[PDB]
């Protein structure tokens, strides 16, 4: 789809509430001014903080749910110039336009919107928020954030409820609302949520396609996020397997100590090797077992990149065919079998052994 | 699988064996984590079911209890449940083994006591063998019962709207009231324990607000529930199981054979109830 012409986007994640302020009086060619205007909503909450007082400047104002019929449905809408129009947060296509060319304030890209003018106007939120689950509480009505303004301004440890009616969609919606504040807030707040996940972390996959629908506009952000399980599964078990000072110490502790030691041993640590592997999409992939996407890795200054696989000359598939070859008088399954057996019998072991020849790449 | 709360319950010796055990529902599941055995010994209640009409002889079901105090008692001896205010003084905790009066401990959330009997207990024999683990598994049976939310699961609900008020209907039984505000300062388990137990008076349905009973069993204690009718003489709460007077100055009821006339005539039970409040309940 796409957004039929004269409509425009502007996204912010500051127009979580509502930007009052910016919308001015549209008109019609030949000045025809048209202080008529409807605003669409996703629920009447959302009219529940709005001020027809703010909008002096118009003298006609009504504002309702917006619900997507069927029988108007078209690519091209129906227009009608004879009231402005807006919608905000809008879920779902919209069927209908206002006066001159129609603006939407919205959070989130939905895939409705993918080709559409749009401004985004973003700008770098550094502090990252957190989850903590320890199995004190901050409970939260999980919905309606002013019920609990200046509460997650001064408490940062916060619990997570739905009830089951909730549409997946309205679920994403309030969800990405927290996230912003989160971000604004100071101080990184744990996330604490009563759900068993595993559809919500295929949302999560759908904010990160969402995420990359906004790169292609955005600010390239060092937006935080992970996979939930096959990462944080194996991560405990690590920590485990190590002193555990703080079972709550963060993922990017460990990162950084690692990536300590990367130049001095110009090498890949397996920790990052099976990040990369055991997501299910932006890894080895077992979605599709594709180890093929290795990390070709370089820093500042260097003639040469570390890949997954050893060094590397810049800017090179990988390895060549033509090669200083595992010539096979090296490798011979003959040669190999001969020092398996003399190994063999020097451990005096039954079973369990294999061995391999080293192979080699561009560098040797 | 097995579930009962005093189930869980152990003895720290083999004398003073935690015997007389739990009704055997402790293998079903509840919600109540009490056997209605322990309901019994311990309260002087037993749980029971409303059939509710799910607009049909279809299912839908409510869980009650009747209380079985008697009529004559007043005060602490009608008292029902105690606070943290008071459990100690309704207990008696001393007559109780030591994990009873550590579990009353954990209820009331006493963790001075609770962590000075621990580090009591750390050096003794006893205490080295497992039973630090066993009051633990204990302590995570509850998390995980309060892991459901001890406030948004309960009560703070994204249908927040589908409260409970125990509140009483009528305006003039001005006494309870501010009993609702003493229920969100009872601990959670203790509340959705309630939530079970007490039929509400009313419910608000998109269908319809409804009615179920014309007046109020009891209303909402100061410190904790008791059987407390709103006003006038107690109700006559029969018992179905010492140099006393037991005077019963019957009628003289020489009306004979009347069971064998009249015994396919509804034999009305008498069981006091537990309406009390409003409901609210989305569609
Ligand atoms: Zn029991």
């Amino acid at each position: 789809m796409e957004c039929p012409f004269q409509i425009q986007v502007c996204i912010s994640d500051r127009f979580f509430a509502f930007p009052h302020n910016l919308v001015e009086p549209q008109s019609d060619v030949g000045n025809k001014l048209i202080e008529n205007l409807i605003v669409y909503v996703p629920t009447d909450d959302d009219r529940l903080y709005i001020d027809k007082k703010q909008f002096p400047k118009f003298n006609s104002v009504l504002v309702y749910r917006h619900e997507h019929d069927v029988n108007i449905d078209s690519r091209s809408p129906k227009k009608t110039a004879s009231a402005t129009i807006v919608y905000w947060n809008p879920l779902v296509p919209i069927t209908e336009i206002g006066a001159g060319e129609t603006r939407v304030f919205s959070v989130l890209l939905t895939n409705n919107l993918f080709y559409c003018n749009t401004m985004i106007v973003h700008h770098e939120n550094p502090k990252c928020p957190i989850e903590f689950t320890y199995p004190n509480l901050r409970p939260i009505a999980c919905e309606i954030p002013l019920s609990h303004f200046k509460e997650l301004v001064e408490s940062n440890d916060f619990l997570l409820c739905f009830n089951l009616e909730t549409s997946t969609m309205v679920k994403i919606l309030s969800l990405k609302r927290i996230f912003c504040i989160f971000q604004y807030r100071k101080q990184p707040a744990r996330y604490v949520i009563n759900l068993p996940h595993e559809e919500i972390d295929n949302l999560y996959n759908k904010l990160n396609w969402e995420r990359t629908r906004r790169l292609m506009k955005g600010d390239v952000p060092s937006n935080c996020a992970t996979v939930n399980r096959s990462s944080l599964k194996y991560i405990k078990q690590a920590q485990s397997l190590l002193g555990i000072p703080d079972y709550s110490q963060t993922v990017v502790d460990f990162v950084k100590m690692f990536q300590k030691i990367i130049f001095p041993y110009q090498l890949v640590p397996n920790v990052i090797i099976k990040l990369n592997n055991f997501d299910q999409m932006v890894s080895s992939a077992p979605n599709k077992a594709e180890p093929y996407k290795k990390i070709r890795l370089f820093c500042k200054n260097d003639s040469i990149a570390i890949s997954s696989s050893g060094i590397v000359p810049i800017n090179m598939p990988d390895f060549s065919p033509p090669n200083t070859f595992d010539y096979s008088d090296y490798a011979n399954r003959t040669n190999i079998n001969f020092v398996t057996q003399r190994v063999l019998t020097d451990g005096g072991f039954s079973s369990g052994i294999t061995v391999t020849p080293v192979k080699y790449n561009y560098y040797l | 699988v097995n579930r009962c709360i005093f189930a869980s319950i152990v003895s720290f010796d083999a004398c003073i064996t935690y015997k007389s055990p739990c009704s055997p529902d402790a293998y079903h599941d509840d919600g109540w984590f009490i056997c209605n055995n322990h309901l019994i010994k311990r309260f002087k209640m037993s749980k029971m079911v409303l059939p509710i009409f799910d607009e049909d002889d279809n299912q839908f079901k409510m869980t009650i209890a009747r209380h079985l105090v008697g009529n004559k008692e007043r005060g602490i001896k009608r008292i029902l449940i105690p606070s943290a205010t008071n459990y100690q003084d309704v207990f008696n905790l001393n007559s109780m083994m030591q994990a009873e009066q550590l579990i009353f401990h954990l209820i009331y959330n006493n963790e001075n006591a609770v962590n000075t009997i621990c580090d009591n207990l750390k050096y003794t024999e006893g205490f080295t063998s497992n039973t630090q683990r066993v009051i633990h598994s204990v302590y995570a049976t509850t998390k995980s019962i309060l892991d459901t939310t001890n406030p948004n699961t309960f009560c703070s609900r994204v249908s927040r709207d589908e409260l409970r008020f125990f509140d009483v209907t009528n305006a003039r039984a001005l006494r309870g009231g501010a009993g609702d505000q003493l229920f969100n300062n009872y601990s959670g388990f203790l509340q959705n324990l309630i939530r079970r137990a007490v039929a509400p008076e009313y419910l608000q349905i998109d269908t319809e607000e409804l009615r179920f009973r014309n007046c109020a069993t009891c209303i909402i204690d100061e410190t904790g529930l008791v059987a407390s009718v709103p006003d006038g003489p107690e109700l006559y709460n029969p018992i179905r199981s010492r140099l006393q007077i037991r005077n019963v100055l019957k009628f003289e009821g020489d009306t004979r054979e009347l069971d064998r006339t009249l015994s396919g005539y509804e034999e009305y039970p008498t069981y006091v109830p537990l309406f009390l409040g409003y409901q609210i309940i989305n569609s």
